[PDB]
Order: C-alpha cells, then sequence, then structure tokens
C-alpha cells in the first residue's frame, strides 16, 4: 500500500477547511453578544447564557471536520 | 405659572442640552441611529419649544 497511503495526507489536509465555520461562526455569535451589552448593559444575565448556547452550536462544524482529520491520520 | 385669576406664581424650568441627552440613565431603551445628530437636533427644538410654552 502505497497510492491509497498518499490519499490520507491529502484528504486530511482539505477536511481542515471545513473548519472555516467555526473560526467565523463562532466570531459572529458573540460578537453580537459585545455590540449588544453596550447598547444596553441592562440585559447581561439573559443575553450571556444563550450566547454559550449558541458556541456549542456553531462548535459542531469544528468538531465533525475535526474528527475527519484524525480519521485519515490516526483513523483510517 | 398662573396659578389662578387673582394669583400668579413664578416659575422654573431646566433645559437640557445635547450633551446631556447622552448621559441620560434611560436612553438604551429607545432606538436611535448616530447618524443624523438625533440629541444635537433635539437640543435647538426643545429650547425653542420650552420657550414657547413659557411665553404663551
Amino acid at each position: 500500500m502505497q497510492l491509497v497511503l498518499a490519499a490520507k495526507y491529502i484528504g486530511a489536509g482539505i477536511s481542515t477547511i471545513g473548519l472555516l465555520g467555526a473560526g467565523i461562526g463562532i466570531a459572529i455569535v458573540f460578537a453580537a453578544l459585545i455590540n449588544g451589552v453596550s447598547r444596553n448593559p441592562s440585559i447581561k444575565d439573559t443575553v450571556f447564557p444563550m450566547a454559550i448556547l449558541g458556541f456549542a452550536l456553531s462548535e459542531a462544524t469544528g468538531l465533525f471536520c475535526l474528527m475527519v482529520s484524525f480519521l485519515l491520520l490516526f483513523g483510517v | 405659572d398662573p396659578v389662578s385669576s387673582l394669583s400668579f406664581e413664578p416659575s422654573e424650568k431646566p433645559i437640557f442640552n445635547a450633551k446631556t441627552i447622552e448621559q441620560s440613565p434611560s436612553f438604551g431603551k429607545f432606538e436611535i441611529d448616530t447618524d443624523a445628530n438625533v440629541p444635537r437636533d433635539l437640543f435647538e427644538y426643545t429650547l425653542a419649544n420650552q420657550m414657547l410654552t413659557a411665553m404663551a
């Protein structure tokens, strides 16, 4: 096995591109909390908790595509 | 300030300026765009009406 092994590294470097959704995604979700409390410091213990909930939702794309790389380097 | 037809009362009322509109504790509750100088144009208008309600 050599030709099929080489495809394990090529496919692993591409599955990292799918992690952009977590970089820019979580950015926007967290950025909204910053522009929110500023315009209205009154509501904090209400938007902060839900903000974290959005994190785990956007962190999904950063986990699935992350596991795909291990299934091609330390998995297969 | 005319309290009655047989009595009057001198009255005083402050006129908050633009700079005092920002530091207003309750301001965030009202949507506003910091593009049309809303606070700036509120002063030049409030000063007119309040004065008109004082003279009239």
